């Protein structure tokens, strides 16, 4: 495959590697290899691809030391744009959002709230898109 | 003059004339330096027996100190003159002493001091030059000679012997110039090229009396024609004289060029593309660059002048830009230039913009030649485009990785073979970790191909029956025998030749195989630091030693086997070749014992594989040799294997091997390791909470049971103990001191033992001692509690403290006993006092660090200290009379150093007071060696040693200068409260100014110094930091004075900021400072807005000239290369060390590089967790990275393998985090030191300064702390500094500081 | 003295837990073919190796033994690695040539090579050859 297809997975060994610094590096040469900048795929399972790329990539923010909140929405946002069927995406975003939420408190229940009905919302959308992520999703 | 003699009395009666055994080294150092290269010889036969004489005793010469022997330094010296011979057998006899020394470590060699590769330029434009003119006669000299006595040579030699002697006199300053001797009896006597190297231009010369007839006409000068007509009859004479005339003729082409001798010059371009003949072709096409490196010195210097001679520039430009440097670089590669070739494609890159994948094929080629750890790999990192299969195996192959994806480029191979050798490569990934059924396979699959890789395969197959030690495997080597043989297969024929019992035959065939090593050593002479680069390969030149040593046996110093593997440096790779000798060793031997010692071989293997990791392979070497089985031993790979993984679960196994061992006996050395398997469970409690801390401090009872005597099973104990304490008052504080003294008690039953490991330790524990005391002045102010009880606690440990004084060494001590001084002083004294009377008794054992202190002492009013100081040279005074007046001489020299620091271009200050030169004149003061960062340093006891090891060697051992006074007048650099600088002469007579600035700290910058070059330490004892091979540069402060602080001016010091002036006017680009005035930043600048005005200013303000720098700073292009690569060591691990720290933010003008390699420097970097950085404008980066300095450093890839090896070196710096947290707490500890920033304290402290050594155990864990919440990775830390440095925002947010448009 | 009745009842069970329990249990670490026993149940080719490669150190009397050995290549998966254990592996057992051969076989259906399917068929075994035979039907 021209796209990482198989070295995107080589990535995911990467990450079973467990070296975040190197999974870093495969994550820019997975999206290198679709393109220099590449752009969501026409094909859907290829666009769907890019989607779980930007998801390892969330995992991997996870891992980092220092990550952008912001960043890790807005790689969330795009695999939510590559699919919004897929279940994957909306999986990935509604744990970054479980994440977001223990910061939106602030460990406060009030201060969480409204950023707790967008992620609630999107572990709706995440368990209609697939059930696989479902039942983490409903509990 | 001076000779080894048969007869001692001819010796004796030439010694009376001329006025113990490190005398005898040094006069046999002096016999080394040769005034007959004959006279050499039998100098080195007998070197190479005065080494067999010292026998043991030169070991114990060599192992005495950490740091490596000065009397070894003589002998280290002894090897950089030692086996390099123009005669094979004069290099070779040197080359046998050498073997007899062994090979130190690289890290540990520390004869960086020799001027070695650096010099005075040797180019000058020439036939003005007496030199160039004398390099005419040289080349009429020799060859030219021989050919004037060629009777058709000699009529033109003859003519150019006449035409050398019109051109140049005879006589006499000619003459004085001239070597003269035979020579001067021979000046009596004088008294765009197609057709060149193809078809007539033959061989060179033929192509140069061609090129010289077309230059004499090319040259624009009548004189330089002249010279050339001259030269072209030297050179039909001679090949060589037309070699050294081609260079002259091409500067005199360069001087006049004909449009058609353009089009020749473009010819030659053409040949040298077209390019035996052709290696002497391409040594033309070196020699051509050679004469544009000339040019281009003739170039600098029409660039040094202010028309005709810049329209000659234009040309050479022209010329210049004729070369394409890629396709000179493509020459290059088939040069195997390497490092040279790699500046070449480095100046393609530069000349032209170029896509980054089509730098990179070039570069991967680059990199092979390069050899660099990186390698391939390292570029391929670089590179954005994914690699070739081909490639990728070749980046494995950089990697070296081996292990898993050995079968990956066998795979490769298996998918297609295009090379017999690549499916060699993949024979070699067979044999991974020297597996012997993998060989028998790989031979059988060898033989049935036919090919010189399967020949090589059966060379290869001959090194594994050299593992097997089987006389069928012996006729295997025969059957490898009579075929081309690898300098391993030749060293598995010397193994052979074992089975031969060749005897002096055989040693016949070693000095064959030392012929191979000689070749090595041909490739081995280069540019200083060429030699730690080719260790590895002396070291196996030292195998071969040892060999011929075993082989005498077979006929039939210490030399022990084990005492050369401790003396050579360790390196993973090192290791396993020193395994491969060791095993070969005990094969050699026939006895069941050394088959039993070949187990102990390989489990020696197995502690060099444990610092090598590869723990599977390690297991295999195991499983390779075993037998001779130790339950200890079994343990110990257990161990290794446990630390990879599964430490508990090997633990658990430990203990059933510790229950075979044990039903009683001690067994020597096993019941040690019985306590060391024990001290291993204890790591393993702390690792599991269901393993009690009681009960591991019982196991830790029972391991200081094993041995007694032990140190590292005390400090091991005091290291669990000292943690076991903290967790025992769980913050509780209040009474800890009586725990803490059994846990002292442990630690100072470790440092009696000593270890190099325990001198760390022990500093620590004497600063919680020093806490422990301020804790019981406190206690006893507050009246919390019982201030008797706490008292009573504290004066048993004061007992304890002086038990441990009469234990411990005052060298022992070395320089933390002087660093924990300052920290020591304190108001309530009393046993503290005493204590500090004890590190009185340290100042007493060594002047120099007395002297130390003393000026530290001098700058703080320290009413006290000052008091303590008199009870110290009371005691100095019971020393001895003479230890009193020292003291009082010191204090008059401490005098002359104030009068020094007030300082009321050159200024003759020791011409305008006359006592400041009187007091340099006089000799009543005591001879002070002139400070050095490494002279302020303690020499390090031995690790060899435990005990005394410190005491035999000087506590700090260095060459000790004696002040000579300073010049009446010395120029002194200029600054608000500027520095004054002035050289004392030393003893050696060498001379540098210090100059002490007012606003600057010499002790604060001492406590700094103290902490810097722990690493370097630490960087010799390392492989990795050896691989590196990099130095770590210290400042050295010595001003009494904490207003003014003096350091002996870095030679070649740049200000990073003064050379981007240079830069800046050597482009002639101009920037007003009023027009960086004009550039305008609101205090509350836009951060998008400031970035962007930033970005456009900074692009045009730096055009980058940091690759034209390192250009100017090494003429070679592999010189080049080398600076590049002293530019990677520069900042890189250094930085992040800074940045780790959080404490630097050096100014750009601060930071110095030394101008013959480019060294990183900072300077005065008083901030401390960047408490600068929070102060004004703060900087993301840790480390400054000027964007056109990366640029240099990057040379085609701005990113650096070299950086990411020292971000490594750094995680290496973080596994020794208890050596760094000690240091961290010195530096808040020591009173002079400031936490936040002595009339207030006779007898400075930060909370902020406590939370910072926090932050600096956040920086070990690599953890981002900075990011909300939130997992820490040293490797993406790298990677994220890189980053932080390249964010434009982050230069936004930094205002001032570098201040770089670039 | 349960220990070796448990080594022949742990390879009756054919199972890896029953036999990692018998290595704990053991007083003695297995050494040589019992450590080999252990490798199995360990079930990791790179300690496998090294176990063949020291197990054949102190002596090569096994076909079986060299077969383990090339079980770890086959763990490699590695096709030019596997064709260079079956070259060594022909010389080597002069007296069982192609006995490994059929493992070779499989490794050739591993190579999708026609002509390497050929060498195998070439070699004729008295044996059910598992898959590979079945490969041999492929073969055509
Ligand atoms: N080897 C050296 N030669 C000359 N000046 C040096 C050297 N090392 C440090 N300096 C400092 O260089 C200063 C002169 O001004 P610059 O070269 O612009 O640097 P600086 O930023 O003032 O340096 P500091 O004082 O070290 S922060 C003096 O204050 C010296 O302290």
């Amino acid at each position: 495959s021209r796209l990482a297809e198989l070295y995107v997975e080589r990535a995911k060994w990467l990450w079973s590697k467990g070296d975040v610094h190197q999974a870093l590096i495969v994550l820019q040469k997975g999206v290198e290899l679709c393109f220099p900048e590449n752009e969501t795929p026409p094909e859907g399972k290829n666009m769907l691809i890019h989607g779980r790329a930007m998801l390892l990539v969330g995992r991997f923010m996870e891992e980092t030391a220092n990550f952008e909140s912001n960043a890790i929405m807005k790689k969330y946002k795009d695999v939510t744009a590559c699919l919004p069927e897929w279940e994957d995406g909306h999986f990935y975003l509604a744990k970054y959002y479980d994440k977001l939420m223990p910061m939106v408190t602030d460990n406060k229940m009030e201060k969480q709230g409204d950023l707790i009905r967008y992620i609630v919302l999107h572990f709706g959308r995440s368990l209609q898109y697939g059930n696989q992520f479902i039942y983490q999703s409903m509990p | 003059f001076l000779p080894d003699h048969p007869e001692l009395k001819k010796i004796k009666a030439v010694l009376q004339e001329y006025r113990d055994l490190q005398t005898t080294l040094q006069l046999s150092m002096k016999a080394i330096q040769h005034e007959n290269v004959d006279v050499r010889i039998h100098a080195l036969t007998s070197l190479k027996e005065t080494l067999y004489k010292n026998q043991e005793k030169l070991i114990k010469y060599a192992t005495d100190s950490e740091t490596v022997e000065p009397i070894i330094s003589q002998l280290v010296t002894v090897l950089l003159k030692g086996c390099q011979d123009a005669n094979s057998q004069a290099r070779l006899l040197c080359g046998e002493c050498l073997g007899e020394l062994g090979a130190i470590d690289p890290g540990r060699l520390d004869f960086s001091t020799t001027e070695t590769q650096g010099k005075d330029f040797t180019f000058v434009t020439g036939v003005e030059d007496s030199s160039f003119a004398y390099g005419l006669l040289m080349e009429l000299t020799r060859a030219y000679l021989a050919y004037a006595d060629n009777s058709r040579a000699q009529d033109s030699a003859a003519y150019a012997i006449q035409e050398l002697l019109s051109i140049y006199d005879c006589r006499h300053q000619l003459w004085r110039r001239f070597p003269e001797h035979v020579r001067e009896i021979l000046e009596p006597h004088l008294n765009k090229k197609p057709i060149y190297l193809s078809k007539l231009g033959s061989n060179f010369a033929e192509w140069s009396a061609s090129w010289a007839g077309y230059l004499i006409t090319k040259v624009r000068h009548d004189l330089a024609s002249k010279i050339f007509t001259c030269c072209s009859i030297m050179m039909k004479h001679d090949f060589k004289v037309t070699i050294y005339l081609l260079p002259h003729i091409l500067v005199y082409v360069l001087l006049g060029c004909n449009q058609e001798d353009q089009q020749e010059v473009y010819a030659e371009i053409m040949a040298v593309l077209k390019h035996i003949a052709s290696d002497l072709c391409q040594l033309s096409t070196q020699t051509v660059f050679s004469m544009l490196d000339h040019l281009t010195q003739w170039a600098r210097h029409k660039f040094q002048a202010l028309t005709v001679d810049y329209e000659d520039y234009q040309s050479v430009t022209r010329f210049l830009d004729l070369i394409p440097q890629d396709t000179l670089a493509v020459a290059s590669f088939r040069s195997k230039a390497y490092t040279r070739a790699v500046m070449h494609f480095e100046s393609f890159i530069t000349e032209k913009k170029q896509n980054i994948q089509e730098h990179l094929g070039f570069l991967q080629k680059l990199y092979a030649a390069m050899h660099e750890p990186d390698g391939v790999a390292g570029v391929s990192a670089i590179r954005k485009a994914e690699p070739s299969l081909k490639e990728q195996i070749l980046e494995h192959e950089s990697l070296g990785l081996l292990r898993d994806a050995t079968a990956c480029y066998d795979r490769a191979i298996q998918l297609e073979p295009d090379q017999i050798i690549h499916y060699h490569g993949v024979v070699k990934s067979m044999l991974g970790l020297g597996q012997l059924s993998t060989v028998i396979t790989q031979v059988n699959g060898v033989h049935a191909n036919r090919s010189e890789w399967t020949d090589e395969l059966n060379t290869y197959r001959v090194e594994a029956a050299w593992k097997l030690s089987q006389w069928d495997l012996v006729e295997n080597y025969l059957a490898a025998d009579g075929k081309s043989t690898t300098w391993s297969v030749r060293l598995g024929q010397l193994l052979l030749s074992a089975k031969k019992r060749d005897i002096t035959a055989f040693y016949d065939s070693l000095k064959l195989v030392r012929a191979e090593q000689i070749v090595p050593l041909s490739a081995a002479s280069f540019e200083r630091g060429s030699y730690q680069r080719g260790y590895e390969y002396i070291v196996r030149l030292h195998m071969l030693c040892e060999l011929e040593h075993s082989i005498k046996p077979l006929f039939q110093d210490s030399l022990n086997w084990v005492a050369r593997l401790e003396m050579t440096q360790n390196s993973y790779r090192a290791k396993e070749p020193i395994l491969a000798l060791r095993r070969a060793l005990l094969s050699l031997n026939k006895r069941p014992d050394y088959n039993e010692m070949v187990g102990e071989c390989w489990l020696q293997s197995a502690r060099v594989a444990r610092k090598a990791g590869h723990h599977q392979t390690a297991y295999n070497a195991l499983l390779n040799a075993g037998e001779s089985r130790l339950a200890e031993l079994y343990v110990e790979r257990a161990k290794w294997l446990w630390s990879k993984g599964d430490v508990h679960q090997a633990l658990i196994v430990l203990q059933k091997g510790v229950e075979l061992c044990f039903p009683t006996p001690p067994e020597g050395k096993n019941m040690l390791i019985h306590g060391r398997a024990m001290l291993l469970v204890g790591r393993f409690m702390e690792e599991t909470a269901n393993f009690e801390s009681n009960a591991i401090m019982k196991k830790y009872k029972d391991v200081t049971a094993c041995l007694p005597e032990w140190e590292d099973g005390h400090f091991y104990l005091a290291k669990y103990y000292d943690k076991l304490m903290p967790m025992v008052t769980d913050n509780k504080m209040e009474k800890q001191g009586d725990l803490i003294r059994y846990i002292v008690l442990h630690f100072g039953r470790s440092l009696q033992y000593g270890n190099q490991f325990i001198y760390q330790s022990m500093p620590r524990m004497l600063t919680l001692w020093l806490d422990y005391g301020t804790k019981a002045y406190e206690w006893e102010k507050a009246g919390r509690s019982d201030r008797v009880q706490m008292r009573n606690d504290l004066g048993k440990i004061n007992k304890v403290i002086t038990e441990h004084t009469n234990y411990l060494a005052p060298y022992q001590f070395l320089t933390a006993f002087s660093q924990l001084i300052s920290r020591i002083c304190h108001s309530h004294d009393e046993v503290f006092v005493v204590l500090m009377e004890i590190i009185a008794k340290v100042f007493l054992a060594y002047p120099q660090q007395a002297m130390w202190m003393m000026t530290a002492v001098s700058k703080s009013s320290y009413p006290m200290r000052v008091n303590r100081c008199k009870e110290i040279l009371n005691k100095a005074i019971h020393m001895k009379k003479s230890l009193e007046k020292f003291v009082g001489d010191a204090t008059r020299l401490t005098d002359k150093l104030l009068e020094l620091c007030n300082k009321p271009s050159t200024l003759s200050m020791s011409t305008h007071f006359k006592m400041l030169k009187k007091l340099v004149e006089e000799a009543t003061f005591s001879e002070i060696l002139i400070p050095l960062q490494s002279v302020m340093i303690p020499t390090l006891p031995s690790i060899l040693g435990t005990h005394a090891n410190h005491a035999s060697h000087e506590p700090f051992p260095g060459h000790w200068a004696y002040i000579a006074g300073f010049d009446d007048m010395v120029e002194i650099l200029a600054s608000l409260q500027k520095p004054k600088k002035i050289s004392l002469k030393g003893s050696d007579g060498k001379f540098y100014i210090m100059m002490c600035k007012p606003k600057d700290d010499l002790r604060k910058d001492c406590r700094l110094m103290e902490f810097n070059s722990l690493i370097n330490k630490c960087l010799r004892k390392d492989a990795e930091s050896r691989r590196r091979e990099l130095h770590i540069r210290t400042y050295a402060v010595i001003p009494l004075n904490d207003e003014c602080g003096i350091i002996e001016w870095v030679n070649n010091t740049a200000g990073l900021r003064p050379i981007l002036t240079k830069l800046y006017k050597e482009k002639g680009v101009y920037m007003t400072g009023k027009e960086l005035r004009q550039c305008m930043l609101p205090k509350s600048a836009a951060l998008s807005e400031k970035l962007k005005v930033f970005r456009e200013f900074l692009l045009p303000r730096h055009p980058p000239i940091f690759h034209e720098w390192f250009l100017r700073t090494f003429p070679d292009p592999t010189s080049w290369y080398s600076s590049r690569s002293a530019y990677c060591r520069s900042t890189a691990v250094m930085s992040m060390v800074g940045y780790i720290l959080g404490l630097g933010d050096r100014h750009g003008e601060n930071i110095l590089f030394d101008s013959l390699t480019g060294e990183c420097v900072h300077v005065d970097f008083n901030c401390l967790f960047n408490k600068g950085e929070t102060f004004e404008v703060p900087e993301i980066v840790p480390f400054r990275l000027t964007h056109n300095m990366v640029n240099g450093m990057g040379p085609m890839g701005t990113e650096g393998l070299f950086r990411r090896a020292c971000e490594v070196t750094m995680r290496l710096m973080r596994d020794q985090r208890e050596p760094l947290m000690s240091v961290l707490k010195t530096f808040l500890h020591d009173p002079l030191v400031e936490w936040s920033k002595h009339s207030k304290a006779p007898l400075v402290v930060n909370e902020k300064a406590k939370t910072h050594v926090l932050d600096i155990e956040q920086r070990l864990q690599g953890v981002i702390k900075t990011r909300n919440r939130v997992p820490l990775s040293i490797e993406g830390h790298v990677h994220y500094l890189i980053q932080e440095a390249t964010d434009e925002n982050l230069l936004c947010q930094m205002y001032l500081g570098w201040t770089p448009y670039m």
